[PDB]
């Protein structure tokens, strides 16, 4: 029931969450941050099933 | 080769 009724999801890119992130965390690149560097590799082909 | 050069992935 929940499948059939949960038909769209909302949630917002990838590409803002980063830009937002790199506005937070006001930091030179070429640091090697790993903060941001594991949220780099990050998608969200997967987000109805979850 | 002989000059090693990176770049940046995707944070460009």
């Amino acid at each position: 029931l929940d499948r059939a009724f949960l038909d769209g999801v909302g949630f917002t890119p990838l590409a803002e969450k980063q830009q937002q992130l790199q506005l937070q965390l006001k930091t030179n690149i070429l640091t090697a941050n790993l903060i941001r560097s594991a949220i780099n590799g990050m998608n969200t082909e997967s987000n109805l099933e979850v | 080769s002989a000059t090693g050069g990176q770049a940046i992935r995707n944070v460009g």
